[PDB]
C-alpha cells in the first residue's frame, strides 16, 4: 500500500519511519523483500508485525523471521491488513508455518484461496449457546471418570515425558476413526523431531487429509511462536462459521505461548510482573481462549496440554488457564513408569459435566463406586506395605482384590502405540466401558488371574487373554 | 559511507559514527587490527562488540566493515587438534590446514528431512544404557550440581566411541585452561584423541568469543554430518554462555528480563540446539547428536536457564550430590531422569531385560522410602528391598571403565532372574568382575551369539554359562 | 600534556583532555596542586582511566580520597599504566598500591626496574600439571581433601568462621618448610592484622623471603581493586624471570570484585544479578587466569574467599568455585558445635582423592568416612521425627561412630594457643589414616565421646580418656 524506510534494528525488534505520515494500524503486517545490489549485501524476505506507535511517524515492529542481514534505509511496504492466513478446503492435507505458507513440498497454495485475518474481534453474545453435548473418545478412563464436552476446553497437565502427545495423537486418530469429524492441530514452539513424527504417523494412518496442521518451531523468533496458535484458531474458525460442523482444535503447549508473550514484552521494554511474567498476561490468555466457543452452529472443542515445571500447580501460567477449563486431566509420572497406560490419575481428573443428569445415573453410580474403591485402596496400601495383605479383614481384602483389577482394566492398548509394543490396539464403546466396569465392581470375574486385565480393551478381551495365558 | 570514527570505547564494547550501509551481524575491524561484530543499528550510531584485546582502541579511531559473516574453517585436518572459536590453532603444531569455510549463522535441518531415532549410542554406563537410553540424534541434557560426576560421563562416552565409528567434539566454555589441558591429557592417555576435536573458549577470552563458541562447535559437526558420518557433540556449560550473553546484552543497553537475562535467551539456545538432527536416507543418514551440560545452584532445578534447557531437550539426566556421597556413583536419579526414546534406541535384548529392570527399580523406589524404618516386616516386603539393594549395587562402576553392551545385558540377565540370591551384597561387586572374566575365558560363545545376532542367546546356553561360574565363586 | 577536571562524584572523576591527545584505557594520570589561598587544600592524586566518553573526556577512578578537588584543576598524563618496582628489592619491604613503600626503612631509587600491572595471561602451550600431594599437617585436609603442590587452594567462608586462622597455620608450616619466594597481598583486610602478621614474620625471620603489598578497608575502591594485581605482578617476576618457585597469598579475594561493583553504577553500567556489575565474570577470570604454574615456574596459590551473606550460591562465590583445584568450605554450624576448624567434610573436595595419587587404602578410608557422615546426616532428620529408641542396632552404631569421628576431625592447633591455651600438634598423614582405620573398625568404641575432642593423635585421645578416669 505505502512504503517506509527502516531506521533501527535491535534483533527481533525493528523500527520503521513512514515519512509521509500514513501509518499502519496496530497488529498490521509489513513486508520486506530485498535483492542485493553489491556483492556485500544479502537477499532477505521478512514479515513484521506492528506493536506500537512511537511518535514522529515511527512505529515499532516485532519480526516473525530472523532479522540477520537487515540494513538501515531499506524499504518496507504496508499490506494494509493483519497477517492473513489462506483458509478453506485448500488447507486439508497441508502443513503451514505461522505466516500461512505451506511447509510441505506437495505444492504451493495459489491466489484462489480465501484469506482470513488472524486478529478478529471475539464473538459477542450474538448466538453463543448454553447447551451441553458429550464427546466420546473410546478411552475407558477418560470417558468414564472425566467426560469431555463439545465447545468446552479440556486440559492435560503433567511433567515432561509423561504421555501427553501420544494421548493427543490417539485422540485425533480415534476421532477420525469413529466420529469422522475434522480436526486442526497447531504446535506452539514444537520440536522438529516430534512434529516430523506426527506428520509421518498421520501419513501412515491415512488421516492427513482429514486434519490440518500449522507448525511453529522453537528456533523461530518469539513472535511467531506466539502467533501460531492464533493462526491455527483462525483456520479452525472457517469449519464451524462457514461449514457449520463440529470441529476440534488441538494445541501442543500453551506454556510456550505464555513464555513467548513474556519474551516479546521483555524485548519491548514492558515492565515485568509476577514471576517474571509480562504485564498483559491474562488479557492474552483470555483473548486466546474466548474465541474457542460453541455457538449454535459449531463447537471448536479444544484439548490442550500444558507443562507444569516442578510438580507445582501455582505458577501463573497454569493458574490462569485453570480458570478457563471445563474438564482437567492430570497425568502422573508414577503411572507412566508403571505398566498402566495411559498415565491418567483417576482422582485428580474431574469434569463439570460428570453431573448425573448429563451422563445418566448408571454412569454416575459406576464412576462413584470406582473412585470409592480406588481411594480405599490408596489408604490401605500403607498397612499392606508393613503388615501385608493378610493382616486386614475380609472386607478390606475384597476391596483391594477388586481395586487392583480396576487399576489394570483402566489401561488399554491403543492404535498409536503400535510402534512401542507391536500390539494392534482397541476401542471400547462407552456403554461397553460402563457395563464392563459394572461387572468388575459386582465381581463377576473374581476367579480370573489379575494379569488378564493388563492392557486389553473390552472385558471379553480379558476373557480371551485369560484363555491364552492359562 | 563505509568510513566512520569511533565515539565511545569501554568494557569490550564500542560505538561508532557513519557506517550507514552496515548490516546486522557484519564483521568489523579496527585500525588496531582487532575484529568485532556490529549488533545494534541506531539512528546515528552502531553498537559493536569486540572479539579480541580491546585496550588499544581510542576515541577518534576510524573503523571499517569487512563485509562478511563469521566463517569457521572446516576440514578433516582438524581432528585431534585444539582450536579457538575462531579458526586459529592454540596448541602449537602450526596451521591446521582446513579445506574451506562455512558461515556459522545457518539454518537448521527441517521437517521431513529426519528419520525416527532408531540406532543406539553406547556410553558403557550400565545405568544410563539400561534405564536412560540414548540414540543418534537425541538431544539429552545432563544437569546437576558441582562435584557430582558430570564430565566423567562425557569423557566415558567419548572414550567408548573407539569401538564404534563416531566422530566426537568437546567444547569447553568459560573454563580454566589447565582444566582443558587435564581433560585433553585424560583423553590422549586412553587413545581417544584421533577421533575428537577440542574447542576452547576460556573465561579470560573476550566475552563475544564465549558467545560464539557453541556455534563454532556445531559448524564443524554439521560439516561432518552432511558428509555422512555420525557426530557426537558435548557443551560443557551452557550457563557460562548465558552469563556471557547477559553481560554483552547489558553493556549494549538492551532492556533486561527475568533474572536480568535478555529476552533473546530462548531464541539463542533454540537456534543453537535445533541443528542437532538425524538425517534421512536421502540426505545420507548422517547424525549430529548433542549432550549439553547445565549446572545451577544448590539443586534448584527451577531457575530460568535450567527450565529453558529442560523445555528444549528430549530428556534429562539428573545428577545429585546427595547420591554421590552415599556410595552410589555416578550419582544418577533414575526416577527423576526422563527417557523419551526408551525402547527405540536400544538393542532387542537390552529392551527385553531393561524393561523388567526398570519395573524392579520403580517397585523398590517407594517401598525402600519408609519400610526400612519399621524393623519388623512381612516376609515378602523385605525381598523387594533386597532386590533393589542388589540392583543399586550392580549399577555402580569405577571411573573410566566403560563396558561393552553384551556383558551389561548378561549381568542384568543374571540380576533380574534372581541368580544373585545366594550372594551376600558385599560379594556382588566382585561377582560382576569375576563373572566378566569367566565369561571372557569360558563362555565366549554367548558373547559371539549376541555380537552376531543382536539378540538374547538361547536360554539354555545362558543358564548353563551363568550357573557354571557360580560354582567357582566363593 | 594536561587535561582539566570537569566532574567528581566520590570515587569517580571526569577529566577532559582537549589538547588533541587522549590517554588509553588503564593509563595513570597525576594531579599535583599547590593551594593558592587559605581556602584551597593542597592535593596529590593519581587517577586510572577506566572508560572513554564522547567529547575529549574519560572516566577515571581515583586512587585516593577526592576531597578538595576543584573543577578546572589540571591533570598530567604519565603515558603508561601503574608501574611497580620489580626485583630483589621487594624482599622484606612493604608497599602500597601505587608502588611506594609503607615501612619507614627506606626508599626505592629511579634506577630500579618497574613493570606495568596489566598484561595478557599465559597461553595453552605454557601450562603444566602434576599430582604431587602437599602435606599440611591438618587432619581434615590431609585425610578428606588433600591439597596438591602447584594447585589452587580455596578457603570459602563468611564472617568469623576460621579462615585467617587457617591462613596463618598454613603460612607458618609452609614457610617453615619451603625454600620459596613468598608474596603476601592483603585485599580488604583489617589493618591491625597486617601489623600483627608483620611482627610474627619478623619473629620468624621469613621477612627476607617475603614481599608484601597492603591495601585495607580504609581505602577508596580503586586501591582495593588494584592491590591484588600488584602482588600478582611481583609474583610474576619471581616465577618467570628469576625462575624461582613462589607462593602467593591473598586473604578475602572478594573485595576486589566488591570494589568494582561499588563504582560500577557510577560508570553507567546497568545493574545485573544481585546488584553486581554486568562485567563480573570477565574481570574475575581475568584476575584468576594470570595466577598459573607454567614450565618456566610454578605458583602455589592459597586463597580465602568471603561470601556477602554466607550464601555459597551467591554469584561471586559461584563464579570463583570453577577456578579452584581444592576447596575447603567453612560454615558456621561446626563453629557453633565447638569442633574446629569449620570445614565441611561432605562439601570440601580436591582433584587428588584418587588411588593413582593417594593410594588404595587412603582412598577407601576417606570414602568410607564420607559415607558414614552422610548416613548420619540423613539420620538426624529421621531421629528428630521418630525418636532415638525406634532405631535398630546398625542404625544406632552409625550414630555412635559418626559422633566419634567428627570430634576426631577436630585438632589442637599451633596458632590457636592464644585462643584456647593449648600446645598444638602436627599430625602425619600415615598416623591420620591409621587412627581413622582404628576408628571405623570400632577399635575405640569404649572411650567416651569427650575424649576425642581437640586432640592431635589417637595416642593423645587415649591419654585424655585416661585423664577422664575411664
Ligand atoms: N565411578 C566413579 N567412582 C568414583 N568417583 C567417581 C566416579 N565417577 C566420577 N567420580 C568422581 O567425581 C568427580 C567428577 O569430577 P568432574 O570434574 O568431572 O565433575 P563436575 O561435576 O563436572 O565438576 P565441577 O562442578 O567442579 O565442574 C571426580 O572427583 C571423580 O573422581
Ligand atoms: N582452631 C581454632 N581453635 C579455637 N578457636 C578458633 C580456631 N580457629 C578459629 N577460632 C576462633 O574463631 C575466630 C575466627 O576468626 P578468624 O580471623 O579466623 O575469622 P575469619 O574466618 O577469617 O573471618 P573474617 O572473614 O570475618 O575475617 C578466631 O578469632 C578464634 O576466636
Ligand atoms: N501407551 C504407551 N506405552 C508405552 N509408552 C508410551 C505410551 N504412551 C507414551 N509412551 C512413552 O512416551 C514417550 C513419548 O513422549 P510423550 O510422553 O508422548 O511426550 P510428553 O513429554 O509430551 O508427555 C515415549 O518414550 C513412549 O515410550
Ligand atoms: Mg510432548
Ligand atoms: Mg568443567
Ligand atoms: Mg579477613
Amino acid at each position: 500500500m505505502t512504503r517506509g524506510r527502516v531506521i533501527q534494528v535491535m534483533g527481533p525488534v525493528v523500527d520503521v519511519k513512514f515519512e509521509n505520515g500514513h501509518l499502519p494500524a496496530i497488529y498490521n503486517a509489513l513486508k520486506i523483500q530485498h535483492k542485493a545490489r553489491n556483492e556485500n549485501e544479502v537477499d532477505i524476505d521478512l514479515t513484521l508485525e506492528v506493536a506500537l506507535h512511537l511518535g514522529d511517524d515511527t512505529v515499532r515492529t516485532i519480526a516473525m523471521a530472523s532479522t540477520d542481514g537487515l540494513i538501515r534505509g531499506m524499504e518496507v511496504i504496508d499490506t494494509g491488513a493483519p497477517i492473513s492466513v489462506p483458509v478453506g478446503e485448500v488447507t486439508l492435507g497441508r502443513v503451514f508455518n505461522v505466516l500461512g505458507e505451506p511447509i510441505d513440498l506437495e505444492g504451493d497454495i495459489p491466489a484462489d484461496a480465501r484469506r482470513d485475518p488472524i486478529h478478529r474481534p471475539a464473538p459477542k453474545f450474538e448466538e453463543l449457546a448454553t447447551e451441553v453435548e458429550i464427546l466420546e473418545t473410546g478411552i475407558k478412563v477418560v470417558d468414564l471418570l472425566a467426560p469431555y464436552i463439545k465447545g468446552g476446553k479440556i486440559g492435560l497437565f503433567g511433567g515432561a515425558g509423561v504421555g501427553k502427545t501420544v494421548l493427543i495423537q490417539e485422540l485425533i486418530h480415534n476421532i477420525a476413526q469413529e466420529h469422522g469429524g475434522i480436526s486442526v492441530f497447531a504446535g506452539v514452539g514444537e520440536r522438529t523431531r516430534e512434529g516430523n513424527d506426527l506428520y509421518h504417523e498421520m501419513k501412515d494412518s491415512g488421516v492427513i487429509s482429514k486434519t490440518a496442521m500449522v507448525f511453529g518451531q522453537m528456533n523461530e523468533p518469539p513472535g511467531a511462536r506466539m502467533r501460531v496458535a492464533l493462526t491455527g484458531l483462525t483456520m479452525a474458525e472457517y469449519f464451524r462459521d462457514e461449514q457449520g460442523q463440529d470441529v476440534l482444535l488441538f494445541i501442543d503447549n500453551i506454556f510456550r505461548f505464555t513464555q513467548a508473550g513474556s519474551e516479546v514484552s521483555a524485548l519491548l521494554g514492558r515492565m515485568p510482573s509476577a514471576v517474571g511474567y509480562q504485564p498483559t498476561l491474562a488479557t492474552e490468555m483470555g483473548q486466546l481462549q474466548e474465541r474457542i466457543t460453541s455457538t449454535a452452529k459449531g463447537s471448536i472443542t479444544s484439548i490442550q496440554a500444558i507443562y507444569v515445571p516442578a510438580d507445582d500447580y501455582t505458577d501463573p501460567a497454569p493458574a490462569t488457564t485453570f480458570s478457563h477449563l471445563d474438564a482437567t486431566t492430570n497425568l502422573e509420572r508414577k503411572l507412566a513408569e508403571m505398566g498402566i497406560y495411559p498415565a491418567v490419575d483417576p482422582l485428580a481428573s474431574t469434569s463439570r459435566a460428570l453431573a448425573p443428569e448429563i451422563v445418566g445415573e448408571e454412569h454416575y453410580q459406576v464412576a462413584r463406586k470406582v473412585q470409592q474403591t480406588l481411594q480405599r485402596y490408596k489408604e490401605l496400601q500403607d498397612i499392606i506395605a508393613i503388615l501385608g495383605m493378610d493382616e486386614l479383614s475380609d472386607e478390606d481384602k475384597l476391596v483391594v482384590h477388586r481395586a487392583r483389577r480396576i487399576q489394570f482394566f483402566l489401561s488399554q492398548n491403543f492404535h498409536v502405540a503400535e510402534q512401542f509394543t507391536g500390539q494392534p490396539g482397541s476401542y471400547v464403546p462407552v456403554k461397553e466401558t460402563v457395563r464392563g466396569f459394572k461387572e468388575i465392581l459386582e465381581g463377576k470375574y473374581d476367579h480370573l488371574p489379575e494379569d488378564a486385565f493388563r492392557l486389553v480393551g473390552r472385558i471379553e478381551e480379558v476373557v480371551e487373554k485369560a484363555k491364552a495365558m492359562g | 559511507s563505509d568510513v566512520g570514527t569511533v565515539i565511545q570505547v569501554g568494557d569490550g564494547i564500542a560505538r561508532a559514527h557513519g557506517l550507514d550501509n552496515v548490516m546486522s551481524g557484519e564483521l568489523v575491524e579496527f585500525a588496531n587490527g582487532v575484529m568485532g561484530m556490529a549488533l545494534n543499528l541506531e539512528e546515528n550510531n552502531v553498537g559493536i562488540v569486540i572479539l579480541g584485546p580491546y585496550t588499544g582502541i581510542k576515541e577518534g579511531d576510524e573503523v571499517r566493515r569487512t563485509g562478511r559473516i563469521m566463517e569457521v574453517p572446516v576440514g578433516e585436518a582438524l581432528i585431534g587438534r585444539v582450536v579457538n572459536p575462531l579458526g586459529q590453532p592454540v596448541d602449537g603444531l602450526g596451521p591446521v590446514e582446513t579445506t574451506e569455510t562455512r558461515p556459522i549463522e545457518s539454518r537448521a535441518p527441517g521437517v521431513m528431512d529426519r528419520r525416527s531415532v532408531h540406532e543406539p549410542l553406547q556410553t558403557g554406563i550400565k545405568a544410563i544404557d539400561a534405564l536412560v537410553p540414548i540414540g543418534r540424534g537425541q538431544r539429552e541434557l545432563i544437569i546437576g550440581d558441582r562435584q557430582t560426576g558430570k564430565t566423567s560421563v562425557a569423557i566415558d562416552t567419548i572414550i567408548n566411541q573407539k569401538d564404534q565409528n563416531m566422530i566426537s567434539i568437546y567444547v569447553a566454555i568459560g573454563q580454566k585452561e589447565s582444566t582443558v589441558r587435564t581433560v585433553v591429557e585424560t583423553l590422549r592417555k586412553h587413545g581417544a584423541l584421533d577421533y575428537t576435536i577440542v574447542v576452547t573458549a576460556s573465561a579470560s577470552q573476550p566475552a563475544p568469543l564465549l558467545f560464539l563458541a557453541p556455534y563454532a562447535g556445531v559448524a564443524m559437526g554439521e560439516y561432518f554430518m552432511y558428509k555422512g558420518k555420525h557426530v557426537l557433540v558435548v557443551y560443557d556449560d551452557l550457563s557460562k554462555q548465558a552469563a556471557a550473553y547477559r553481560e554483552l546484552s547489558l553493556l549494549l543497553r538492551r532492556p533486561p528480563g527475568r533474572e536480568a537475562y535478555p529476552g533473546d535467551i530462548f531464541y539463542l539456545h533454540s537456534r543453537l540446539l535445533e541443528r542437532a538432527a538425524k538425517l534421512s536416507d536421502a540426505k545420507g543418514g548422517g547424525s549430529l547428536t548433542a549432550l549439553p551440560f547445565v549446572e545451577t545452584q544448590a539443586g534448584d532445578i527451577s531457575a530460568y536457564i535450567p527450565t529453558n534447557v529442560i523445555s528444549i531437550t528430549d530428556g534429562q539426566i539428573f545428577l545429585q550430590s546427595d547420591l554421590f556421597f552415599s556410595g552410589v556413583r555416578p550419582a544418577i536419579n533414575a526416577g527423576l531422569s526422563v527417557s523419551r526414546v526408551g525402547g527405540a534406541a536400544q538393542i532387542k535384548a537390552m529392551k527385553k531385560v531393561a524393561g523388567t529392570l526398570r519395573l524392579d527399580l520403580a517397585a523398590y523406589r517407594e517401598l525402600e522410602a519408609f519400610a526400612q524404618f519399621g524393623s519388623d516386616l512381612d516376609k515378602a516386603t523385605q525381598a523387594k528391598l533386597a532386590r533393589g539393594a542388589r540392583t543399586v549395587e550392580v549399577l555402580k562402576q569405577d571411573l573410566h571403565q566403560p563396558i561393552p553392551v553384551e556383558k551389561q545385558v548378561l549381568i542384568i540377565y543374571a540380576l533380574t532372574r534372581g541368580f544373585l540370591d545366594d550372594i551376600p551384597v558385599e560379594d556382588v561387586r566382585r561377582f560382576e568382575k569375576e563373572f566378566y572374566l569367566f565369561l571372557d575365558q569360558n563362555g565366549q560363545h554367548l558373547l559371539e551369539h549376541i555380537r552376531t545376532t543382536k539378540d538374547l542367546p538361547n536360554e539354555d546356553d545362558l543358564n548353563k554359562a551363568i550357573e557354571a561360574f557360580k560354582k567357582t565363586f566363593v
